[PDB]
């Protein structure tokens, strides 16, 4: 984890910007 | 005349005595849930 | 003579506000790329 950022890791945060009623 | 959200639902309308335009949200409503401790402990609850 | 229609033609088929979004709707258009007589 990275503490500057949601303290997830580098790639755990490549994983989700990679993804994608009334 | 009007507008439609994505699932083809009104969103939006003219009104027929001025031409302002003013959405349309649905009144708030969502489930009642009872938190409990077991009736064997006690009478009180918490409602979300 | 002709011509090509290339893509012209479409038109707002319903009073209808809508944005965001792709619809499919049937009515009467222009066919895409359709043969146009052109006159002078
Ligand atoms: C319709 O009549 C109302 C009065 O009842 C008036 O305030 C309004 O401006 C009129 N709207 C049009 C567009 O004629
Ligand atoms: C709670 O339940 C136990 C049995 O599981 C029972 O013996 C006890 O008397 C109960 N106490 C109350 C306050 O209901
Ligand atoms: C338009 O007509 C000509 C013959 O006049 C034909 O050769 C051509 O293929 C036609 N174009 C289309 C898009 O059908």
């Amino acid at each position: 984890p990275d503490p500057s950022k949601s303290k997830r890791s580098f790639i755990e945060d490549l994983l989700f910007n990679k993804v994608t009623k009334f | 005349q009007f507008g439609r959200d994505i699932a083809d639902t009104t969103d939006a309308v003219r009104d027929p005595q001025t031409l302002e335009i003013l959405d349309i949200t649905p009144c708030s409503f969502g489930g009642v849930s009872v938190i409990t401790p077991g009736t064997n402990t006690s009478n009180e609850v918490a409602v979300l | 003579a002709y011509t090509n229609s290339f893509t012209r033609g479409v038109y707002y088929p319903d009073k209808v506000f809508r944005s965001s979004v792709l619809h499919s709707t049937q009515d009467l258009f222009l066919p895409f790329f359709s043969n146009v007589t052109w006159f002078h």
